[PDB]
RNA sequence: CACGGACCAAGGAGUCUAACGUCUAUGCGAGUGUUUGGGUGUAAAACCCAUACGCGUAGGUUGGGGCCUCGCAAGAGGUGCACAAUCGACCGUGAGUAAGAGCAUAGCUGUUGGGAGUUCCUGCCGAA
RNA sequence: CGUGGAGGUCAGUGACGAAGCCUAGACCGUAAGGUCGGGUCGAACGGCCUCUAGUGCAGAUCUUGGUG
């Protein structure tokens, strides 16, 4: 919930201009939703999906980019890199070498991402290593720009790097195996433009019809809610969590006499007098 | 303190058992006549003197008789019969279980065998063992 | 009927253990009853209109109470004066969500409303007509 | 260098533990106070019922040597109360008897329960003659009863009676401060009999130790079988079975 | 939004978590304490959190708290426990004041048993040197 | 013939006779993961694993103090 | 024990698909569904626009979960969701109105159908 | 529990021996089975989250080859 983002120059140095975050990021991670959107659009390479279903997915795999948490469960290696969401200059959009390129992911600390990915690769197991699927490795950073000015040709070549168009974005290239949080890249000219795109609390979303959705719970940590300090004064005294162990075991009044007083006070009493062997007058 | 504890330590709940002095079976009494049915003395008849206070009966032969010297004997593996002799006679309150961890058991033969005299055969009979004839059926035998 | 609801939504599951929670510690049945709500089915959740809002309101003495619709609640143009509250439910819809705040009232989530009244205090739960 | 300082929720917390625990202690002391006091009243009520016991048990006794005396007949006052136990397996029983079964608490063999005496019950045993074996308890097997195999229904949790106090807090509603008290209650035919009544859990008992007498139990006792009222010598019974 | 982390981290691919064959799940994280996946154990989990984790002869201790969740390049600060042992220990109460008992109890036990580690690592490598 | 009521207690579940739990080993990495719990668990190098592997397990294991279930397998016969 | 037994190897008793409906989850909400076409596209895809039509819209009192005051508590009340009860008005004697919920997708699944022997292991609920 | 299909993942496993098959061996699970050891095998495959297909026998008409 930061205010801003500093954008990162190509050779690594932190640049001084910072963009507001957009309101995608703060909207609802679902696990569900896009498990079944997932599933559902997966099956096409025919399923029918809601196409509101289908963009509540895209903006919960958007959030769940930004908390790096998420990313590092997935596998990237994203423990060095400068900040989440990253963001890099526009020039990125210009380069024409994938070398470059390469060289700018290295600055931008990817480099363990890549290496990862590039270790990865293995023969297919099964029979479909000679149906066109022969070898298999793990997934990469996605690079988003906003315009093509030849960046997309100069990462074609390097293994496990994706790149995507802002205004179109991908489940299925957001969150792999219906997984989410993919590590993402976004060029300066993409961060910005992703308000237009998706809209803010006062902007259009530029979707006919389209809002983001509301959360049903305002807020996401429900320790911070129940803690409080009003409801503790409204709570009643806890217990002990761990419940004490009343009656382990059934005593029998009749052959133990402690419990036999315990349960009757009167029985003490009685055994003095022995009314049991009372004699009655013989009258 | 040197060492944090590795795992914990789960104390033990506190136990309601407190140890009370044996209640001893009604038969023995001091002075009472036993067979030992184990050990180095098994089957041999032996003189009943006290019982200490770790529940371990004390019993002389005599040795001068028997050739049982003074010693601890577990009460379960004992046999009690009816015959008795007086203990007065002896005093037996200088030894303990403690000072278990020759001159005294001849103080202590004196005086049993001074009582021992006036019944008859009782010498010959503590002299001898005792076992189980063929046809013989503990549970009708008066012991 | 249900211990736990059948939905694998995240938040709801989030508010059902808030209010679990506040049931479990709090004496008032308020915490109690909205979360036997939660984990009603969509059929047993019927929508409940600004219009019920409305009429809820104009109730003697409950001017001023929170309203609580455990569930949505949708707009109605067939009104044009709409008193100011601050109802609170699981959802909104933009219509009414729009009436709410165009009329001085607001809206809130349940947690939020936990954290008004976690013995819900001056509270008034509403539920739709469920003829179907 | 400089000091840290405790966070302001921790500190809230501890003043809120501080004053629950005194509050607590407060509590403890006054229920300390509180449970001798039921001691004291518990007492009482004891020695009150028994003095009660032995007078009635007396009069009884007394009417009846005096009515021979006079040379009238005496007739005892009809029994007001019966102890039902179950004989029968659930397989091979009609829908009449077993929906009855369901209504006086027996769902398994062997167990067993306290039955007001009334024209209306009184039909409902005369249905499950056969699967049942009543008769009138008397004081001595009611009390062995409910100290040995007496269970409490909490919450529809089976709840041992091992404390006066967990049947205070169940009955204290209707004037039943301890394990006698409810002993009476069931001894006699109080107010308050039903309520009671249902607090305890049906019984649960061993089959007899010594035998179920006859050979062949399916019979009714006059014909020489286990089943069937026996009056008085279920006393006899419960007792082996308890 | 710990809570959501964690519950998706629960719910679905912690991908560090291993099943063992009894049911109880180990993430493989190395800044784990626990290696354990619970509410209190994933690193990913859980934003104020701890670790002694051994680097070189050096027994380090890891500090991540939610203030640098963002630059998780620079988010766990390191700090060198001394050779005492004892000193060690008074270092580790003192960084974790203030702390929630669980990491701090973990912390200790993990610092214990690392020094028995390298304990026993020279005790297997003695050489003739010295 | 088997049924619930044969189901073993559940703290004595899972437990070799050894009273450790077998835990599957792949690589170092992954013995790290039970450096504490030596007392609560016992690695089991799986069967995959190639013999120049083994040993370095062996030692690293020897190391952490970690019981092994199954040393000298492919370094020894049975 | 009572009853039967040329021999070895094998093979070994029919298919896709439709209509209506209950329940559950998700999205939206007096709306809802796009794809009937086009754009766009590291290119069946993915992202987006319209284009239509489909199915929707067009009070009295008592009880009442709940909340407020008093009360230590039982209660005294006050107020009243859903819905019911009867009491009626109006529209046009009910499905009534006098402050609507549906649409779409997916899962499971009942019935009708179009040619149309046993059943991996464990557990659970249970007529007659 | 077991059998395949696909996506994701374990910077998984592999001539210091991968997959397949056997194993009256050890451990685990009430069990379907799982893990390890050994044998066999001799080049690649497995574990795990998700969606998608999909668990072993009986018997008859007989047929064919082959043997009387
Ligand atoms: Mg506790
Ligand atoms: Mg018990
Ligand atoms: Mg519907
Ligand atoms: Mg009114
Ligand atoms: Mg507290
Ligand atoms: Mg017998
Ligand atoms: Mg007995
Ligand atoms: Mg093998
Ligand atoms: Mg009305
Ligand atoms: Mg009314
Ligand atoms: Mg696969
Ligand atoms: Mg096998
Ligand atoms: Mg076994
Ligand atoms: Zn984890």
């Amino acid at each position: 919930s930061r205010p801003q983002v500093t954008v990162h120059s190509l050779t690594g140095e932190a640049t001084a201009n910072a963009l507001p975050l957009p309101a995608v990021f703060s909207a609802p991670i679902r696990p569900d939703i896009v498990h079944t959107v997932f599933t559902s659009v997966n099956k096409n390479k025919n399923v029918k999906v809601n196409h509101n279903e289908k963009r509540y997915a895209t903006a919960s795999a958007i959030a769940a980019t930004a908390v790096a948490s998420l990313v590092l469960a997935r596998g990237h290696r994203v423990e060095k890199i400068p900040e989440i969401p990253l963001v890099v200059s526009t020039d990125l959009e210009s380069i024409q070498k994938t070398k470059e390129a390469v060289a700018a992911l290295k600055a931008v600390g990817a480099h363990s991402d890549l290496l990862k990915v590039l270790k990865s690769k293995k023969l297919r197991a099964g029979k479909g290593k000679y149906r066109n699927r022969r070898w298999t490795q793990r997934r990469g950073p996605l690079v988003v720009y906003a315009e093509d000015n030849g960046i997309v040709k100069a990462l074609r070549n390097v293994p496990g790097v994706e790149t995507a168009n802002v205004a179109s974005l991908n489940l299925l290239q957001l969150a792999p195996g219906a997984h989410l949080g993919r590590f993402v890249i976004w060029t300066e000219a993409a961060f910005t433009k992703l308000d237009q795109v998706w809209g803010s609390e006062t902007v259009a979303s530029s979707k006919v019809g389209y809002t983001l959705p509301s959360h049903i719970i305002s807020t996401s940590d429900v320790t911070r809610i129940i803690n409080s300090s009003e409801i503790q004064s409204a709570i009643r005294p806890a217990g002990q969590a761990t419940q004490k162990r009343t009656h382990v075991l059934k005593k029998n009044p009749l052959k133990n006499k402690q419990v036999l007083l315990r349960l009757n006070p009167y029985a003490k009493v009685f055994a003095a007098e022995k009314l049991g062997s009372k004699k009655a007058e013989k009258t | 303190p040197k060492w944090y504890p590795s795992e914990d330590v789960a104390a033990l709940k506190k136990t309601r058992k407190a140890a009370r002095p044996q209640k001893l079976r009604a038969s023995l009494v001091p002075g009472t006549v036993l067979i030992l049915l184990a050990g180095r003395f098994r089957g041999k008849r032996v003189v009943y003197l006290k019982h200490l206070e770790d529940n371990t009966l004390l019993i002389s032969g005599p040795f001068k008789v028997n050739g049982v010297p003074l010693r601890r004997v577990n009460a379960r593996y004992v046999i009690a019969t009816s015959t008795k002799v007086s203990v007065e006679g002896v005093n037996v309150e200088k030894f303990n279980v403690e000072y278990f961890a020759v001159e005294d058991q001849k103080v202590v033969d004196k005086a049993l065998i001074a009582e021992i005299k006036k019944t008859p055969l009782l010498k010959q009979y503590l002299s001898a063992s005792f076992s189980l004839k063929n046809g013989d059926k503990p549970h009708m035998l008066k012991f | 009927h249900r211990t736990a609801p059948k939905s694998d939504n995240v938040y709801l599951k989030l508010l059902v253990k808030l209010y679990t929670f506040l049931a479990r510690r709090t004496d008032a049945p308020f915490n109690k009853v909205v979360l036997k709500a939660l984990f009603l089915s969509k059929i047993n959740r019927p929508p409940v209109s600004v219009s019920r809002i409305a009429r809820a309101l104009k109730q003697e003495g409950a001017a001023n109470k929170t309203v609580v619709v455990v569930g949505t609640v949708t707009d109605d143009a067939r009104i044009f004066e709409f008193p100011k509250t601050t109802v609170a439910a699981l959802r909104f819809t933009a219509g009414a969500r729009a009436k709410i705040v165009k009329a001085g009232g607001e809206c809130i989530t349940l947690d939020q409303l936990a954290v008004r009244a976690p013995k819900g205090q001056n509270t008034l739960i509403l539920r739709g007509p469920r003829n179907s | 260098a400089e000091k840290i300082l405790t966070p302001e929720s921790q500190l809230k917390k501890s003043k809120a533990q501080q004053k629950t625990a005194e509050q607590v202690a407060a509590e403890r002391a006054a229920r300390k106070a509180a449970n001798k006091e039921k001691r004291a009243i518990i007492l009482e009520r004891n020695a009150a019922y028994q003095k009660e016991y032995e007078t009635a048990e007396r009069n009884i006794i007394q009417a009846k040597r005096d009515a021979k005396a006079a040379g009238s007949y005496y007739v005892e006052a009809q029994h007001k109360l019966v102890f039902v136990v179950r004989i029968k397996g659930i397989n091979k029983i009609p829908p009449k008897p077993r929906k009855v079964l369901q209504l006086l608490r027996l769902t398994r063999i062997n167990s067993g329960t306290f039955v007001k005496v009334t024209k209306a019950t009184l039909e409902l045993l005369k249905l499950i003659e056969p699967y049942v074996a009543y008769g009138y308890p008397s004081y001595s097997t009611i009390r062995q009863l409910v100290y040995k195999r007496g269970f409490g229904k909490i919450n529809k949790q089976r709840v041992p009676l091992s404390d006066n106090a967990i049947i205070e807090a169940n009955l204290g509603k209707y004037g039943i401060l301890s394990i006698d008290d409810l002993i009476h209650e069931i001894i006699t035919v109080g107010p308050h009999f039903k309520q009671a009544n249902n607090f305890l859990w049906p019984f649960k008992l061993s089959n007899p130790s010594g035998g179920w007498g006859v050979p062949r139990k399916f019979k009714h006792f006059i014909q020489g079988g286990s089943f069937g009222n026996r009056e008085e010598f279920i006393n006899k019974l419960v007792k082996s079975m308890n | 939004s710990d809570e959501i982390v964690w519950q998706v981290i629960n719910q679905s691919f912690c991908s560090h978590r291993i099943k063992a064959p009894n049911g109880q799940n180990f993430c493989r994280n190395e800044y784990n304490v626990t290696g354990l996946c619970t509410r209190q154990s994933c690193p990913l989990a859980n934003s104020k959190y701890a670790t002694v984790k051994c680097d070189n002869g050096k027994l380090y201790l890891y500090m991540k708290t939610p203030e640098r969740a963002h630059t998780p390049a620079k988010l766990w600060e390191r700090i060198k426990l001394s050779k005492n042992y004892t000193k060690a220990l008074q270092q580790i109460d003192e960084h974790l004041l203030h702390w929630s008992k669980f990491f701090r109890h973990k912390c200790k036990q993990r610092f214990t048993k690392l020094t028995q580690v390298m304990i026993t690592e020279r005790r297997l490598a003695l050489r003739e040197e010295e | 013939q088997p049924k619930i009521g044969y189901g073993s207690n559940k703290k004595t579940k899972f437990l070799s006779p050894s009273g450790h739990k077998t835990f599957l080993v792949a690589n170092v990495k992954d013995l790290e993961t039970l450096t504490m719990h030596t007392k609560t668990y016992a690695a089991e190098i799986a069967h995959n694993i190639s013999a120049k592997n083994r040993v370095v397990i062996l030692a690293r294991a020897k190391a952490l103090g970690i019981k092994v279930t199954n040393p000298k397998g492919r370094l020894a016969l049975e």
